[PDB]
This record gives structure tokens, C-alpha cells and sequence, in this order.
């Protein structure tokens, strides 16, 4: 069997990986590290008018989540960017120019969702890189599928990665898991090798 | 000056 | 004994439950998921005037935690709503109409508190449901006691739950654990079955 | 070997310690618990002008992290206070007057940093206590070194602690781990015995 | 009144 | 325009 000291080592290593942003890979799309969205190059935000911000009871304005939130680590239910329908896109200026090796997408767990269903999750998606920061025509880096029956956090490795560098990338959502009104993106990460 | 808070009210579920 | 593979499975399952809001139950009182307080139907906030917000050194206003914070997941010391004395109440519009099956209350751990005491914690409490959203007379769903000697997060199952649905609920604090000035509520959750 | 029940107990205890601010010691420098910086007595903030806040596309102001963030628990990359060069200091009014017994410093993990290097981390540092809250001449409580090859969170026990009390303390950074432009402080904690 | 968000744009890395 | 921060100062402990 295993010894007591061995069990403690296994637990220590597991919690250290947990504390390293769960997956232990640097994220060049993290907003606090220097990444940002290019708002004019994202899908229109799904505006719902169900959340009202006020002062002293007097109405003010509606509350909605902007594309910035896909670059932010809080992923409690509703801390997600929504666009209308099952196709949408977001363009991100990474914090540094890198050779991308993987991306990570996550969604809220089924256990924290009504009826244990996450139909607003992205399904098929594609990642594009823009060699020149201001060019409008991107290069396909990879196509993947977020598995609604998989772990909440899923990492996707570029199958045959072609080592040039990029600082501007696009997350293009092609389908969702069946929600008839919107698609929700909780957090998008980009991993790779710096210069 | 006085104390303070933005208030948030939902009349329907936000996207999740 | 146990095998190495078995230890890894146990740790994996434990961290997955940890990541699912610690308890793996959807929370219909979570603000980001669509819940909100009815501010005119909560206790007056305990206002202390010890926290001053300013700009360039010029005084501005006092900082205090509103009842919204009981619907928010950050529970570091002081990220709690306080009311004066040992009796108080908060009314919450849940994110959906549900059949309530349990509630969860948590407090800061003794280990993070001076003298390892949490006398501001709620003690005896009761949960009421308001069948019609605008009615002022509530139905008792259950009476429980938060155990200051128990785990920081405590879940309470409605002992004989009587399946109608509610969207408006009240947390009524009847006693606290002895603090002579105030009672502090860190986070309140409501669990149940949607329609 | 170990039994299955024993493995579960080990994991339960480990996750409980994890949840208690990782180290299970009360932090009298935590801002939400009542601590605050004395801004006129900290180093000038390193202002970079690379982060621009705007509205509707119209420029507004630059975003920089103030010394308050060393008293805040979010330690994702960039959620840190920076000063110019390898020497700097911050003065903190603790939430209560205590007899200090230890301090804790943490930095972002190497795994989440480009090239697995953290040269902006503090290296040698010293802690001073100010017996009278308004005095300008401090008493040395201890000198320590943050180990860039150690665990991200490091706790330092005052080797021969001399039991008077203090509410105002200074973190004085003497060297860093080689970054040629700035030093980054992610979070500073102070532990001890209350009155 | 209308919806809303502060926008954040970097033109270089912040301190980390 | 210039840089920026709200400042928070305590003169006594908040509720915990
Ligand atoms: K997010
Ligand atoms: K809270
Ligand atoms: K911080």
C-alpha cells in the first residue's frame, strides 16, 4: 500500500497545482497580467435589461457583463460574457507576443446550475492568430470542441503547432450546447512560449 | 459625507 | 491498505467538490446568478463611521457593507453585513422560483479571528417563504442553529419540506453568539428544486 | 499502510487549512479586517502609463495599483503594488494593536510567470514597529529574506520576539531578485497576539 | 438609463 | 488624464 508520508506528499502536490490557477500554466490572456479585449472587434453584448443599478431607490442604469470578463478569474455563475445566439467572437490583445501552444476554456460546473445542464456553454470553437497586430484576416491555429460532459476547465493543445508568434488572437464560437437565446463565456486563457 | 451603496435589483435572470 | 491510484482518486474528488462552491449545491441566493436583496425589507445597516474613503487626502464618505454582501462569495474577515444587536433580518428575491430544500450559512473561521472567538456569528435563526412575492406575512420553512463550534460552512436541510414554491425568502436572526454590539452575516445560500 | 478512512481525514484537514487563508493565522494587516496603508509614508508608486481606462472609446485616466493592494487577498499576476528600483517601503496601520509574532509575504508562483522567473520579487527585507502611532523612528522587529526558490507563501517568525505591542508597522524592502526597473509586492500579512 | 462599462486597454505590460 | 486611487483609512475596527 502507501505510507502516511506518501499520502501527505500527494495531497501537498495536488493543492499546490490547485493554487497555481488550477492548471499550472501561465495565462497571457489574463487581464490583470496585461491582456485586454479589442471591444470594436467583439460580438455585440447580449443586453437583457433585467439587472438595474440604482441609488437611494432612484433608477440609474442597467448592469451587463462586458467582454472583459472572459479575461477575469472569477467564474461564479453569471460572471460570464454573453452574446446573442450560438455564433460569436472575441478578439484579445495578449499581454505579450508569444508562440501559442494551448488554450483553456472553462464553464460553470453542472452541479452549480439548475437541472444540472449548461446549454449556454460554447461547443465547437476555433482560435485565430493575427500576425500583424492591425490585420483583419486571421490564421487558423486550431479547431476544438468544449465537452459539456467533461471537466469544467478544459485545456486544448495545438495539435501541430506552427511556431510563429502572435499578440492578437480571436476566440471564434461556432456552436453552443443548445441554449436558444445566448452563449455564455466564463473564461478564456492562452498559453505559450514568450520571446 | 454620508454612507453609501449602489443597489442592484433583478427582475429576471441574467445570462448564466 | 489503499493503493496509490486510490489516493489520487480520493484527492481528485475532494478538490472537485471544493471547487464547486465547496458544497456542490446550486445557490439561488447568489447575487451574480440573479438574486437580490429587498433593501427596504432588511434591518438597518450598523453604521460605524470608522472607515473613511477619500481622494488626494480630501475626505469624502464612510464605507460600510450593505445587505448585498450576504449574497456574495468573498468571505474574508469583514466581508460581512452587520446589523445592530442580536436580532435582525434580510429579505432576498431569489434568482428563480424554487422549492427550497436547504439553506447554508457560513461565518469566518475561528482560526482567522482574534482570540479564536466568533461571538458576532448568528446563532438561532429561521427561514420564511413569501408565497406571493409582495405579501408581508411569511410562512415558516424551518428553524435552525448555527453552531459556533462547528465547521465554518453549515448546511441545514428542511426537516419535513412542504413542496410549494417561493421566490422571496427571509433570513430572520433570532440570537447571536454573544457579541454585545452587532451581528455579522458573511454569506447566506438557498438550495432547492427549480420548476 | 494507511486505511481509506485515514486518507479521507488527511485530505479533509489539508483542505480546511487551505480554506483558512492557506496558513491558518489571523492577519492584522488585512484591509477588509480594518487595516490600512498610510499613503504619505509609502514609496511613490511606479507609474507606467500602459493601462488606459476609457468610456465609449474616449480616453479618461491611467490605471495603476496603489499600496492598498498589498493588504488585499487577490494575488493573480499583476495584482501587486510596484515601486521603482529595488528599495522601497510601506507603512501599515494594523486593524488592532498586537504583539507581533510573525509576518507573511507571498509572490506569484514561478509556474504562472513567463520563463518561470520572478525577478521582481522582494529579497531581503526588514520589519519595523512604531511604538507611538505618530512617531517617525521605528524599532527593528526582524530581518528576513524571501526565497525566490521557495514556496510562493512564506511565513517568518520573529526569532526572539520582544513582547511590546504595536499598531503601526513598516515593511522595508532592501533588495529584490534582480528586476532592473521595479519591485512588486503581492501581499503582506502580520500575525500576533491581541490585547 | 443605458448600459455601460469602463474599458481597459494596455499598450504594454504592467508590473508583475 | 492623471492616475488615481480611492484611499481607505480606518480609525477603528469594522464589524467582523
Ligand atoms: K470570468
Ligand atoms: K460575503
Ligand atoms: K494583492
Amino acid at each position: 500500500g502507501v505510507t502516511e508520508e506518501q499520502v501527505h506528499h500527494i495531497v501537498k502536490d495536488a493543492l499546490q497545482r490547485y493554487s497555481e490557477d488550477r492548471i499550472g500554466l501561465a495565462d497571457y490572456a489574463l487581464e490583470s497580467g496585461g491582456a485586454s479585449v479589442i471591444s470594436t472587434r467583439c460580438s455585440e453584448t447580449y443586453e437583457t435589461k433585467t439587472a438595474l443599478i440604482s441609488l437611494f431607490g432612484i433608477p440609474l442604469w442597467y448592469h451587463s457583463q462586458s467582454p472583459r470578463v472572459i479575461l477575469q478569474p472569477d467564474v461564479h455563475p453569471g460572471n460570464c460574457w454573453a452574446f446573442q445566439g450560438p455564433q460569436g467572437f472575441a478578439v484579445v490583445r495578449l499581454s505579450a507576443r508569444i508562440r501559442p501552444t494551448a488554450v483553456t476554456l472553462e464553464h460553470v460546473p453542472k452541479a452549480l446550475s439548475p437541472n444540472s445542464t449548461i446549454s449556454s456553454a460554447p461547443k465547437d470553437f476555433a482560435i485565430f492568430g493575427f500576425d500583424e497586430d492591425l490585420q483583419q484576416e486571421g490564421t487558423l491555429l486550431g479547431k476544438f470542441t468544449y465537452d459539456q460532459d467533461g471537466e469544467p476547465i478544459q485545456t486544448f493543445h495545438f495539435q501541430a503547432p506552427g511556431r510563429g508568434t502572435y499578440q492578437v488572437v480571436e476566440l471564434r464560437i461556432l456552436t453552443n450546447w443548445g441554449h436558444p437565446e445566448y452563449t455564455c463565456i466564463y473564461r478564456f486563457r492562452v498559453h505559450g512560449e514568450p520571446a | 459625507a454620508r454612507s453609501f451603496t449602489l443597489m442592484l435589483r433583478y427582475n429576471g435572470p441574467p445570462p448564466t
